[PDB]
């Protein structure tokens, strides 16, 4: 039985899977920094499931077969010509920001029925909540307008405002200097083309305006660059907190029904990215539409529901 | 028709047109619906008691049951409307106007 | 951006005689092109247009019109032989008529 | 392939198909059995046969 | 909300329809009518928020003041008659009364101000459930009293909805004011044929249900509340638009689709009495309703508007949950004129 | 009559569950059997109708229109197969399904016994039509031409409708037959003079009327090549079969009713025929010519003699294959340049010989040589008129100069002169292209060769 | 001066804009169910006064 | 050979399946209209010693 | 040469408020995309 | 209205027992195979609408479909069969206790009655 009323109204209840270990954590920290290894090793010491940082491709992982699409097919942008060309007039920039945040979005959706389906806490690398610093970073250095600052600024009101914030932030500050060294000794030639004023903003919009408001609703534990490695110290710091200041605690069944309801059914879950708001770097015309849509719908697994496509080796199609 | 049955047709209609009409307050409007089960809960009894009509001697009180199902209804509504702006104006009251 | 959409460019036209220098102007498949000729000439100038113009050429007098030429010969060779007018202003007979008694 | 399981099962839901076709076969023997029962009493009332 | 209290109010709505419907005596009527305003008011108010609390408040309102003239009537007719039965209505002031309660329970011009309001201020869900479950009773109770319906008064009323739902519609980009307005143009040709025969009536009721229906439960299925934002489906849901459109062109009117049926009947029902200039002015007014279901069918259908690029991860997801008779809806909705005699069915 | 009926609903699922790169060359061929089936109808009766069951029926006026409507549908499919042929399979599909329910409906129009089905199919017609207008025309102006085409129509139709219900109410019946054989008088009422415009008006827009003709200019241009055959063909001819079905009963109100109508039939006939001579647009001036030459049809109906009405149906026929081939000729032209103005591509002849003779036939036959059916129809008219009232033969004689002044003209225009220089992208004429010539041309000789075919119940 | 102009302005254009003008004026409304209301008390007292009266 | 051909073109049976269902069907809707066989006042005509109805 | 589909020009004529923007309606913003209005700021 | 009070009628029955002295619909009715076509267009477009293949994507669940339809469609007709039997019935009962109403007329033939003519010209 999928989960819906008739699973509420007989049965199942979420209050009787939480066993105070869930403790939903988000690990941030800026470019190049060793905040993913640090998530892995909390995720594997308190026994949650970890999620890696979701990328172009995230959605590509969850849907038919893992493996990714075309760039064409999803996304519609690269981070290596960002990285190249920022400035460029063919809106990549603001286009990236927001499939990054749809990405994010999606993300944090499975994170939370994962949570409220099984009981286990999960781990992730950043989330909705503080993707908004790298728009920042865009907006002082000239990348993108204002008006994609005010997109952006309608659909995170739009859609974030359906969640619950993470119960613990765990932030991995490391200097820009650090981070730009690390970035050389890295090997990856786009992204040495990252200008120091580019991090700077990325740190100041962190240090200025996510963490002051995540101290509010979220446990905020911040660390630095060489406390970072010993992992047992972090996950032992999480064990004696008191998540007693978030709206976790005044969660009931119906509350959480209601959010269990919500984070499945992803297409409600991006209904609100794409709002009809045309801007010229994320707005595509009709026959780019129509022809991109067509190639979509060739691909091996996609013609039809994810048990109905003869070609990928489905049997018994006239049975069901 | 006595004079008494008009006198109460005349209240009911008075009633009625304080309610149609709105000055500012959404509790004159409900005092003016519950003046209007008044006059209907009147009339009735007036009626049933002038011809003899025993059994019909309870369909006011559960009359007056629905006034106040209808009473606790407005009172409802206009709690959340005190929520939302602070006062029961009905001016407030034109978000649906666009 | 300075523009609007992200929009496709216009394609230019596609010469079908590029490809196949003898193309019919029905597919590209140069095949199914040649079966669409064959096949639209067979039906339409074989089949349906000689074969119906026959058809129709030789279709059955439903319409009665020699029938028509026969009945007014043996009409007018009866009423020529009898000394009658060949032809009445009456097209009914006035004695399985009757007129208003009067119209004063 | 597919990294989900395709809740709707690989092979067909023995049970949805079975009363799907119990219930398909049922209406169709009831309503021939009714089409017989309204003809013959038919015929009874009319006289005809 | 809790499940097991929605299922409840929900349930306590049908039960108060229900008891209006089965009910002889005057006062279980009118208490039908209380218990469904009563259960029906939290309905609206599901998903909160103050377009949702502006419109119970005015529905309400409005429903309070028709149950309080209902009343009145009913009381006068007791007065001057010592019946309780649901009948011929004695008197004619309390039955203008009753009329007057009926169709601004309805809707029905100049009553209709309240329809575009609430029906915006909700959701998709409680809009469908006001615009098709909650016009039975009160038509049920005018059809029971069809004899001494006024023709001059219901026929005027039934004109100015027709007329002001066909001028409404055109100035409406919202799709839920939109069907408020075309709610308000049926209920008027609903309600002109009711003097004359309630077998039409009836079955132009059960029509407006099915396209109704079929209407809300696309637009649910493609989530769209606005003109622009059902723009976007064609990009995600080809077959979704194409059934939009054909239900379009079916409440237009146009044969040989089912929409054209219950105008036809009407009009011939019309024409067996004298009757010669109204249906001609029902159907020049049609004319606009078909105007605005043509205008959203283009920018819905027939044309492809520009779409966002987070539309693609749309791509790789389907619909969770698959509302259960749309398909037989939109079939019931479009191929029925054939079986257009089976109307005899419901006399 | 079923026999014709089924198979187009047999078209449909073949052409549902054929390949993608077969669906063109079965409608083709299938459609071309039905019209060879359908052909087999012109074996009329010479005083009564094929009374086949209780719902159809045929008589020597809806048959060639039948056997029009049955051979127009594969020149269609012909001329769409080429501008459609990056277009998705499924949209393919849908294309061919709507101009295979046009077709039905045709079919089921043209031989309804009784008024109200006749009017439903009338009606239902619109809705393919309007689809494919709206949905595969080019320009941002098919919205607008499909709107204009839509409301014109329903504007006049639902009185029509009206009426019909009130005609059956009193007399108990719309059968053709039972309301021929017991047709009475109108009297001289404003309720009769009503009915007679509510029963008139529908068929005036549909012909159309010069002064509710500005819905064809806009329809016939916007829409795609097919849509424009079918509208030029076809449709406008359910206007004069609806009104030579009805004018039975209108009598003898019609003596003194059509005397504005007519007026505005003849004048407005001279009028369009001047438009043609400052027409920029090739489509319009087809068009137009179509306008006027419904007006001469609407005459022909009004003053209602057997010789009117032998020289309307006469009339109808050929314009719907002249203006048919007409409007694929300068599709051919489209095709090339992608613009309808007629003075961009000049001096055709030099490049495509083959083309120009087309051109030259379908020209010569539009301004009626004899002896084509297009002269028969319009001399008969002509006389008809003139016995009518010995003026007319003025106006009909203004016509007459004015309508191959514009046609030669168009030929001059296009295919005469010198080539534009700048245009190089003027390719060879295709197989396709010269066979859809040949098969509009072919049956109009064929035709004259025994016109009795076309010359309608009064014959 | 005839199609383009006053054909065009007589049926067509007229009409658009007589039922544009229509729907401006109807569809308008300011929302408030102060002037709904007093509407419905109108629409009463004209219904008393005029249907009622003639029996 | 003839397994996939079949299951190519059995759409071309489709129209003269459904010409033959019309003829025959045609027949079905003809044969309910001899309520005035061999009863016209033009062709009453004497039954021959072999047939049984003038015309089908 | 390809057939012509709306752009943001076209489709921004049906995103207002009202269809037929006149003096009095002009000044009329859209409802928010999803039905919830800002929470006014009422001081207590 | 019209038929809604009728003398001896049950409420809710939706099948008299005197509907039973009809002649019940055939299997093969044209109506009843546009019901079950009504019945396969619903089960297509059920396909469609869920991204399944149109065609032949559940074979059971159109079954049921075109079964369900055809078996409301059998008594829907039965009824609607029994209500004209009815209107039919109660016309000519009324008709033949009212003969005042309804006398029939002098037989005239078209040799006596006077017609006017309008010549077209
Ligand atoms: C009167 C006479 C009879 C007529 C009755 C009425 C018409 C027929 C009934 C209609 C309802 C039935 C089907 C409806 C649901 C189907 C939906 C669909 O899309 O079909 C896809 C499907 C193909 O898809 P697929 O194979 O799964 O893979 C491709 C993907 O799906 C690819 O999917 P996609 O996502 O890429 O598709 C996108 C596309 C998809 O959009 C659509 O396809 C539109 C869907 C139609 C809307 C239906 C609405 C309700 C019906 C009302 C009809 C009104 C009729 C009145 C006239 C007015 C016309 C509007 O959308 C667009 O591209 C936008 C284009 C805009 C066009 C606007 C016009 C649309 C409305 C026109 C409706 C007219 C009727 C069409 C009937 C056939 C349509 C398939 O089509 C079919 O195969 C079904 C066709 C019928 C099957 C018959 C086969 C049975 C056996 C054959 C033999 C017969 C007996 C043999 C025995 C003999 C002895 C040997
Ligand atoms: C490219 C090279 C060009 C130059 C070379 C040309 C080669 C030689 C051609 C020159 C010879 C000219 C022909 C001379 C006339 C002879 C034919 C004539 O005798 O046949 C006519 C017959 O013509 C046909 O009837 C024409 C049929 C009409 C077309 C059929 C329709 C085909 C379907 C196409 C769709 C049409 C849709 C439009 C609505 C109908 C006469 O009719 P009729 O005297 O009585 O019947 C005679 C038989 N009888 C005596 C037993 C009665
Ligand atoms: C753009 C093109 C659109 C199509 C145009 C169609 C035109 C339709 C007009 C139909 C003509 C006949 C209508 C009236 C019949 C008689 C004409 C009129 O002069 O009546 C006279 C009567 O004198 C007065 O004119 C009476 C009518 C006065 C009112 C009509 C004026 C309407 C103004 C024109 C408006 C333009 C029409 C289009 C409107 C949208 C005749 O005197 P009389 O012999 O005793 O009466 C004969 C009729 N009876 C026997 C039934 C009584
Ligand atoms: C687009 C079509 C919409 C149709 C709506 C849904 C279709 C399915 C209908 C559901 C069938 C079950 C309903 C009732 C069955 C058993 C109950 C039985 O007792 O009902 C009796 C009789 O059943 C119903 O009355 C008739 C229901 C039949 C509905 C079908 C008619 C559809 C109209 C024609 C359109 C063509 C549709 C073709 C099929 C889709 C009631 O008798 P009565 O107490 O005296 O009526 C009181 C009200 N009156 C007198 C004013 C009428
Ligand atoms: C009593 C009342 C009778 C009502 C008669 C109904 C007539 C039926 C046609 C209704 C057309 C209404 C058009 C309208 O109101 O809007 C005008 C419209 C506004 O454009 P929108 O698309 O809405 O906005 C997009 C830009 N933001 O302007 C237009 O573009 C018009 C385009 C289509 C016009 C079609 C009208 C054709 C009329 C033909 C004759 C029919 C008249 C009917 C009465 C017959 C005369 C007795
Ligand atoms: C593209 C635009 C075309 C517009 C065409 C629309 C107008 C068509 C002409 C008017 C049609 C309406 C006529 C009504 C239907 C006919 C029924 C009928 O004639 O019955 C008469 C009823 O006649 C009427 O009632 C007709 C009243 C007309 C009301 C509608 C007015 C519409 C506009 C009228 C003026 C314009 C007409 C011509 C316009 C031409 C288009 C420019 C008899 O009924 P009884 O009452 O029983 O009388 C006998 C017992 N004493
Ligand atoms: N919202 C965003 N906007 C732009 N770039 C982003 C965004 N989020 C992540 N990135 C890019 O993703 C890259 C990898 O992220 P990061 O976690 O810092 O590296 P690593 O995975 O090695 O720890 C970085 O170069 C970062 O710039």
């Amino acid at each position: 039985l999928q989960y819906g009323p008739l699973a509420f109204v007989l049965g199942e209840r979420t209050t009787r899977k939480l066993t105070e270990t869930s403790k939903v954590i988000t690990v941030d920290g800026n470019i190049c920094s060793g905040k993913g290894r640090l998530a892995r090793e909390i995720a594997e010491k308190l026994g949650l499931r970890h999620f890696p940082e979701a990328g172009i491709h995230y959605a590509d992982s969850t849907t038919g077969d893992g493996k990714p699409l075309d760039v064409q097919l999803s996304g519609n942008c690269s981070l290596e010509k960002f990285y190249d060309d920022p400035k460029s007039n063919d809106g990549n920039s603001y286009r990236l920001q927001s499939w990054l945040y749809a990405s994010r979005l999606l993300q944090y959706a499975d994170a939370l029925e994962h949570l409220l389906s099984t009981g286990q806490g999960v781990v992730l690398e950043r989330s909705i909540y503080s993707d908004f610093v790298f728009l920042e970073a865009m907006y002082r250095q000239g990348f993108i307008r204002k008006q994609c600052v005010e997109h952006y600024n309608e659909v995170k009101k739009v859609t974030a405002c359906e969640y619950l914030p993470p119960h613990v932030v765990v932030y991995v500050d490391v200097p820009v200097p650090e981070i730009q060294s690390r970035i050389q000794k890295k090997g990856n030639p786009h992204e040495m083309k990252i200008t120091a004023a580019y991090l700077q903003d990325i740190e100041n919009a962190y240090k200025k305006t996510f963490l002051p408001e995540m101290s509010e609703k979220c446990e905020v534990l911040q660390y630095s660059a060489r406390e970072a490695e010993d992992a047992e110290k972090v996950v032992e710091d999480i064990e004696y907190l008191k998540c007693d200041k978030g709206p976790w605690p005044d969660q009931d069944d119906r509350t959480f029904h209601r959010l269990r309801m919500l984070v499945q059914n992803k297409l409600e879950v991006l209904n609100y990215t794409t709002i009809p708001v045309y801007l010229p770097e994320i707005t595509i015309g009709a026959h780019q539409s129509d022809r991109v849509f067509q190639k979509f719908t060739e691909l091996p697994g996609r013609k039809y529901s994810p048990g109905y496509n003869e070609d990928v080796g489905d049997k018994w199609i006239w049975l069901k | 028709m006595p004079l008494v049955y008009m006198n109460i047709i005349m209240a009911f209609a008075i009633a009625l047109a304080g309610l149609l009409m709105y000055r500012s307050h959404l509790m004159s409007s409900l005092l003016c619906l519950e003046g209007m089960m008044l006059s209907l809960f009147i009339m009735s009894t007036l009626i049933i008691l002038n011809t003899h009509f025993t059994l019909a001697n309870m369909m006011p009180i559960i009359l007056l049951v629905f006034a106040a199902c209808e009473a606790a209804l407005g009172l409802s509504l206009l709690v959340m409307v005190s929520n939302t702006y602070g006062t029961d104006y009905v001016q407030n009251l034109n978000l649906l106007q666009c | 951006p300075t523009i609007r959409l992200q929009e496709d460019p216009d394609p230019e036209d596609e010469n079908l005689y590029e490809k196949n220098p003898d193309s019919h102007g029905y597919d590209k498949d140069p095949i199914v092109d040649l079966w669409n000729m064959r096949v639209v000439f067979f039906f339409g100038f074989s089949i349906v247009l000689v074969l119906g113009s026959t058809f129709v050429a030789y279709l059955p007098d439903y319409r009665m019109q020699e029938w028509a030429r026969r009945e007014a010969e043996r009409l007018v060779k009866y009423r020529e032989a009898n000394g009658l007018p060949l032809m009445e202003s009456n097209c009914f007979d006035p004695n399985k008529i009757q007129l208003p008694e009067d119209e004063d | 392939k597919f990294y989900i399981r395709e809740p709707p099962h690989g092979s067909p839901d023995w049970l949805k198909v079975g009363l799907t076709l119990g219930t398909s076969v049922f209406l169709w023997i009831y309503l021939i059995k009714q089409h017989k029962e309204d003809v013959l009493e038919y015929k009874r009332r009319n006289g005809l046969e | 909300m809790n499940p097991i209290i929605y299922t409840t109010l929900i349930m306590t709505v049908m039960s108060g329809t229900m008891l209006v419907m089965i009910s002889s005596h005057w006062l279980l009527i009118w208490i039908g009518f209380e218990m469904n305003l009563l259960a029906m008011i939290p309905v609206l108010m599901k998903n909160f928020n103050p377009r949702a609390t502006e419109a119970a408040t005015k529905y309400f309102l409005t429903q309070a003041t028709a149950s309080m003239m209902l009343m009145m009537a009913i009381i006068i007719n007791l007065l001057y008659s010592g019946q309780w039965t649901i009948t011929k209505m004695f008197n004619p002031v309390a039955m203008t009364m009753m009329t007057m309660a009926l169709a601004m329970k309805l809707g029905l011009s100049p009553f209709h101000f309240w329809v575009p309001e609430v029906t915006q201020g909700i959701s998709l869900q409680a809009g469908l459930l006001l615009l098709t479950w909650q016009k039975l009773a009160p038509l049920s109770v005018l059809c029971q009293i069809s004899q001494s319906i006024n023709p001059n008064l219901m026929l005027t009323m039934a004109m100015l909805s027709i007329l002001i739902g066909g001028w409404g519609g055109l100035n409406q980009t919202q799709l839920r004011k939109i069907m408020a307005y075309s709610s308000i143009a049926h209920m008027g040709w609903m309600t002109a044929v009711l003097p004359y025969n309630t077998t039409m009536t009836i079955l132009n009721l059960l029509i407006y249900i099915t396209m109704t229906l079929a209407m809300f439960m696309l637009l649910i299925h493609s989530s769209a509340t606005t003109t622009l934002s059902l723009s976007h489906t064609w990009n995600k849901m080809p077959v979704i638009t194409s059934l939009m459109m054909v239900t379009l062109l079916s409440m237009g009117g146009l044969p040989p689709l089912s929409g054209f049926m219950p105008k036809w009947m009407i009009i011939q029902e019309m024409t067996k009495n004298e009757s010669i200039i109204m249906p001609t002015l029902m159907a020049m007014t049609a004319l606009l309703n078909l105007y605005f279901y043509m205008r959203l069918a283009y920018s819905s259908s027939l044309t492809m508007f520009p779409s966002t690029n987070n539309m693609k991860m749309k791509w790789q997801f389907e619909h969770t949950k698959q509302m259960k008779l749309l398909p037989t809806m939109i079939v019931l909705s479009t191929l029925v004129l054939p079986m257009t005699p089976a109307l005899s069915s419901l006399n | 009559m079923l026999k014709i009926i089924i198979p187009t609903t047999m078209l449909l699922p073949m052409t549902w569950m054929s390949k993608h790169n077969m669906i063109w060359i079965n409608a083709t061929v299938h459609s071309l059997l039905i019209s060879l089936i359908s052909l087999s109808l012109l074996n009329q009766l010479g005083e009564n109708s094929l009374n086949f069951s209780l719902t159809f029926f045929s008589d020597s006026l809806s048959a060639p229109l039948l056997v029009l409507t049955t051979w127009l549908l594969p020149l269609m499919l012909m001329a769409s197969q080429s501008h459609l042929s990056k277009e998705t399979t499924t949209r393919k599909k849908l294309y061919i399904t709507m101009l295979i329910l046009l077709q039905l409906f045709l079919i089921m129009t043209f031989t309804a016994t009784e008024l109200i089905l006749f009017y439903i199919l009338f009606e239902a017609t619109l809705v393919p039509t309007l689809i494919i207008i709206t949905r595969w025309g080019n320009q941002t102006e098919r919205l607008n031409a499909g709107l204009y085409f839509l409301f014109y129509t329903l504007a006049g139709s639902l009185p029509l409708l009206v009426a019909l219900v009130y005609i059956q109410n009193t007399t108990g019946s719309l059968n053709f037959l039972i309301i021929h054989y017991w047709s009475h008088p109108l009297s001289n009422s404003w309720s009769n003079i009503f009915m007679w415009l509510a029963c008139i008006m529908a068929f005036m827009v549909k012909m159309p009327l010069y002064g509710l003709h500005l819905w064809l200019p806009k329809a016939h241009v916007e829409a795609p090549i097919a849509g424009s055959m079918v509208l030029a063909a076809v449709l406008l001819k359910l206007g004069g079969y609806g009104m030579m079905r009805i004018t039975t009963i209108l009598n003898p109100l019609t003596n003194y009713m059509a005397y504005p109508f007519l007026m505005l039939s003849m004048w407005g006939m001279i009028m369009t025929s001047s438009i043609c001579l400052r027409q920029t647009d090739l489509k319009s001036l087809i068009a137009y010519s179509s306008v006027s030459h419904m007006a001469l049809v609407i005459v022909a109906i009004m003053i209602q003699t057997p010789w009117s009405f032998m020289g309307a149906t006469a009339l109808m026929i050929a314009h719907g294959l002249t203006s048919s081939m007409l409007f694929c000729l300068a599709n051919t032209n489209y095709e090339r340049v992608h613009s309808r103005t007629m003075i961009l591509a000049r001096g055709l002849q030099t490049l495509l010989p083959l083309m120009a003779t087309w051109w030259l036939v379908a020209s010569l036959t539009n301004l009626a040589l004899p002896p084509s059916i297009n002269l028969i129809g319009e001399l008969f008219i002509i006389t008809a008129s003139f016995s009518w009232s010995n003026i007319t033969i003025i106006l009909m004689g203004m016509n007459m100069m004015i309508t191959a002044l514009y046609s030669l003209y168009m030929l001059i225009t296009t295919q005469r002169g010198k080539y534009t220089h700048h245009i190089n992208n003027i390719k060879p004429s295709f197989t396709r292209e010269n066979a859809l010539m040949a098969l509009h041309i072919l049956p109009l000789l064929l035709l004259t060769l025994n016109p009795k075919m076309i010359l309608g119940p009064l014959y | 001066l005839l199609d383009l102009i006053w054909l065009e302005t007589i049926l067509p254009k007229t009409t658009s804009f007589i039922q544009m003008k229509m729907s401006i004026m109807v569809s308008n409304q300011k929302g408030l169910i102060k002037l709904y209301f007093l509407s419905f008390l109108i629409t009463i007292m004209i219904s008393m006064t005029l249907f009622n009266y003639h029996e | 050979n003839v397994l996939q051909i079949v299951r190519d073109h059995w759409v071309h049976i489709l129209v003269p399946v459904g010409f033959v269902f019309g003829c025959y069907l045609d027949r079905r809707s003809d044969e309910k209209l001899t309520a005035f066989r061999n009863k016209s006042l033009l062709f009453k005509r004497e039954l021959r010693p072999n047939e049984e109805v003038t015309w089908k | 040469a390809r057939q012509w589909q709306p752009d943001v020009e076209w489709a921004e004529q049906f995103g207002g408020a009202v269809m037929y923007p006149t003096k009095e309606t002009a000044h009329w913003k859209p409802p928010p995309w999803n039905d919830v209005d800002p929470p006014k700021d009422t001081l207590v | 209205t019209m038929m809604s009070g009728r003398p001896g009628r049950v409420p809710l029955q939706f099948l008299p027992n005197e509907a039973r002295s009809l002649p019940p619909p055939k299997l093969t009715d044209p109506r009843l195979v546009y019901m079950g076509f009504l019945g396969y267009c619903s089960g297509l477009i059920d396909n469609a609408i869920r991204r399944r293949p149109v065609v032949s994507a559940g074979l059971h669940r159109q079954l049921l479909y075109v079964t369900s339809f055809v078996f409301f469609g059998y008594y829907l007709l039965k009824r609607q069969d029994y209500m004209y039997a009815l209107r039919d019935h109660d016309m000519f009962a009324y008709v033949k206790s009212h003969p005042e109403d309804f006398p029939e007329k002098d037989k005239k033939t078209y040799g006596e009655i006077l017609e006017e003519f309008h010549p077209v010209r």
